Formats: structure tokens, C-alpha cells, sequence
């Protein structure tokens, strides 16, 4: 069976300002098989009560999801991503960057 | 404007873990209005935008019959596969499958669709004409013979030229407020120095409804397609999309660099460059 | 609204 590794991105709902409640972003597409183990963590540890879309797909059958925190970034704080899928040998873990 | 309406579904078998996953969505446009897990605590299809959520008890019971119907024919479907393909009981496997329609302006049928793929390979899909079929391989010619033999196809031509473009038409309708407006996208051109010799120049599109964009990058007038790194459109969560584009331009040539961006909300397309 | 007749592959 064909395998596709996830796309990640990961972002903020609003442009970023510090001290400014926002929404923190993991958005994984293109993948398959479908399950997929996605983490937001902020400074290394992951954030509680994450929510997330409902699995649906694309035309070519691959896979998206989006899974989302409120949060407020700092100059400080560091957020990312960490994606696991049976692509990968490792989990996959995705900065967060302000201008990205 | 033209329209569609889609709903999708996914089975995922979990041998040894119960019975296999089943999730269901509902789409008209870019927006999700329905869903349904079977995984959820006493599961309903449940809505997903404002505009849906006026259909009364009736239109939640039948729909969430389909659901439950939906489930146990795809947990049949996956047993039914693995005899197909000569599979062992003891892997997870995949079942999708789509449907829907898409309207024209004035609301008349453009196109319907109705297609399976298992393991993420397209398996059967009903033809254009919404009476022949394509069948991926020889199990899926098995499945062909069987839905020939019940005139599946008529069935399908009938819901998606009839109920499908009705429905979708009604939506729209009660939806009008959202699925009917198109927001534009909120632009701004940023700046982040490489070196003392060169910067990229991102070109932002935030905030806009419908997905569908154009972001590209001119120098002197000439289209730079090969040289512009162009992320792929991702959602805001609030129904909105984002997009950005991005060129790595020598120090001081900055304002030879135009960002132009088109989008179904905008008033004319526009022509941007970085602000210092 | 979704169609309502079942199908099986």
C-alpha cells in the first residue's frame, strides 16, 4: 500500500503581538494512511485540551486535519508543533515562527 | 456565483481495537456544515454552521439514520474487501467515499460525482454522464457488475440531478448571509533581511472565504513563477483561509518587486509592494 | 440532505 508524509504548517489566526490572545495552528495535510498523532507544545510540553478538526479529505484522497489552542505568544515562549505518522521515524517536530 | 455540495466519509478498520472508525462530513462550498462520529458518546449528526441548525427534528433523525447506516455498510464494505484484494484479518484498512454536486449561477446541475477509493487508491467511481462506471481494478469490476445489475447508477443520476441540487439551492438560500459572500483577503507585505546583500519579501493574504486565490510576484512587470516560494492555502479556523508568497530580492532593489493578488472578494485585483 | 438508500461494494 502507498504511504503520503504529512505537509505541516504551523501558525496563528491573527498576525502575532505579544501579549494578544490568538489562536496557535497545527494544519497536517496530504497524508495517508489517516491516522496521525499531533501535539502543540509550548516551551517543549504539550498544551492540554488542544481541539481539532473532523477528519476529512482531499480530491486525490489524501488526508487534512487542523488542530488548534488558544494562546498568547510572548518574545519569550516557544512554540511548535510535533507530528507523528507511520511515514516517519521519528516524530517530526515544527517551529512556530511569527513571519512564517 | 457557482456552488457545491459535498459529503465525504471515512472508515478505518482497527482489528483487535473493535469496530472500525467511522467519520462523516458535510460540505457546501468551503464551509463544513454537518458531522458525525460514531466514536462520539450516543452519535447524531450534529451541525457545524448557523445556517443548518434551523432544519428541524425530522431532518436530524433521517440524517443521522443515514449516518448509522453509512457506518454499518462500510464495516460490511471492509470485510467485503479484504475477501477482494486476499487480505488477513489483521491489518487496518481505509474506505472513503465522496458525493455531491456542483450548481451554476442560475442553480442548474453542472456536474455530480459519486466515487470510492480503499487504502487510499481510487477503487469505483460513477462517470460523468452519472450512468457508466470506472472501475480501478478487477476487484472493483466485481462491484461494477453487482451496482449494473441493480441500476445503482440510475439511482445516483436521480438523487444528484433532483434532491442533491435542491437541497444545495435551499442552502445557499438559508445560508445567504456566508456562503453567498465572498471576504477579501487583508494584505501586507513584510520584509526579513538574509544578509547585508539580500531580504525575502513575504506577501501576506489573510482572512478571506473563499479558498480559491492567486499570489504571485512581478519584477519590472515580468512574472517571477520559478523564483517565488507560494506556501499551500491552510485555514484560519474561523472559516477563513490564508496564503502567503515569497521572493528573495538584492538589498535596495525592493520597489522593482510587485505582490498581486486575486480574489473573487476583492474589489479589483491588487498590485502591492513593501512599505518601508 | 444526503441520499438515503444504502449501497455495499
Amino acid at each position: 500500500m502507498i504511504q503520503r508524509t504529512p505537509k505541516i504548517q504551523v501558525y496563528s489566526r491573527h498576525p502575532a503581538e505579544n501579549g494578544k490572545s490568538n489562536f496557535l495552528n497545527c494544519y497536517v495535510s496530504g497524508f495517508h494512511p489517516s491516522d496521525i498523532e499531533v501535539d502543540l507544545l509550548k516551551n517543549g510540553e504539550r498544551i492540554e485540551k488542544v481541539e481539532h478538526s473532523d477528519l476529512s479529505f482531499s480530491k486525490d484522497w489524501s488526508f487534512y486535519l487542523l488542530y488548534y489552542t488558544e494562546f498568547t505568544p510572548t518574545e519569550k515562549d516557544e512554540y511548535a508543533c510535533r507530528v507523528n505518522h507511520v511515514t516517519l521515524s521519528q516524530p517530526k517536530i515544527v517551529k512556530w515562527d511569527r513571519d512564517m | 456565483g457557482s456552488h457545491s455540495m459535498r459529503y465525504f466519509h471515512t472508515s478505518v478498520s482497527r482489528p483487535g481495537r473493535g469496530e472500525p472508525r467511522f467519520i462523516t462530513v458535510g460540505y457546501v462550498d468551503d464551509t463544513l456544515f454537518v458531522r458525525f462520529d460514531s466514536d462520539a458518546a450516543s452519535p447524531r449528526e450534529e451541525p457545524r454552521a448557523p445556517w443548518i441548525e434551523q432544519e428541524g427534528p425530522e431532518y436530524w433523525d433521517r440524517e443521522t439514520q443515514i449516518c448509522k447506516a453509512k457506518a454499518q455498510t462500510d464495516r460490511e464494505d471492509l470485510r467485503t474487501l479484504l475477501r477482494y484484494y486476499n487480505q488477513s484479518e489483521a491489518g487496518s484498512h481505509t474506505l472513503q467515499n465522496m458525493y455531491g454536486c456542483d450548481v451554476g449561477p442560475d442553480g442548474r446541475l453542472l456536474r455530480g460525482y459519486h466515487q470510492h477509493a480503499y487504502d487510499g487508491k481510487d477503487y469505483i467511481a460513477l462517470n460523468e454522464d452519472l450512468s457508466s462506471w470506472t472501475a480501478a481494478d478487477t476487484a472493483a469490476q466485481i462491484t461494477q457488475r453487482k451496482w449494473e445489475a441493480a441500476r445503482v447508477a440510475e439511482q445516483l443520476r436521480a438523487y444528484l440531478e433532483g434532491e442533491c441540487v435542491e437541497w444545495l439551492r435551499r442552502y445557499l438560500e438559508n445560508g445567504k448571509e456566508t456562503l453567498q459572500r465572498a471576504d477579501p483577503p487583508k494584505t501586507h507585505v513584510t520584509h526579513h533581511p538574509i544578509s547585508d546583500h539580500e531580504a525575502t519579501l513575504r506577501c501576506w493574504a489573510l482572512g478571506f472565504y473563499p479558498a480559491e486565490i492567486t499570489l504571485t510576484w512581478q519584477r519590472d512587470g515580468e512574472d517571477q513563477t520559478q523564483d517565488t516560494e507560494l506556501v499551500e492555502t491552510r485555514p484560519a479556523g474561523d472559516r477563513t483561509f490564508q496564503k502567503w508568497a515569497a521572493v528573495v530580492v538584492p538589498s535596495g532593489e525592493e520597489q522593482r518587486y510587485t505582490c498581486h493578488v486575486q480574489h473573487e472578494g476583492l474589489p479589483k485585483p491588487l498590485t502591492l509592494r513593501w512599505e518601508p | 440532505r444526503r441520499r438515503w438508500r444504502r449501497l455495499t461494494v
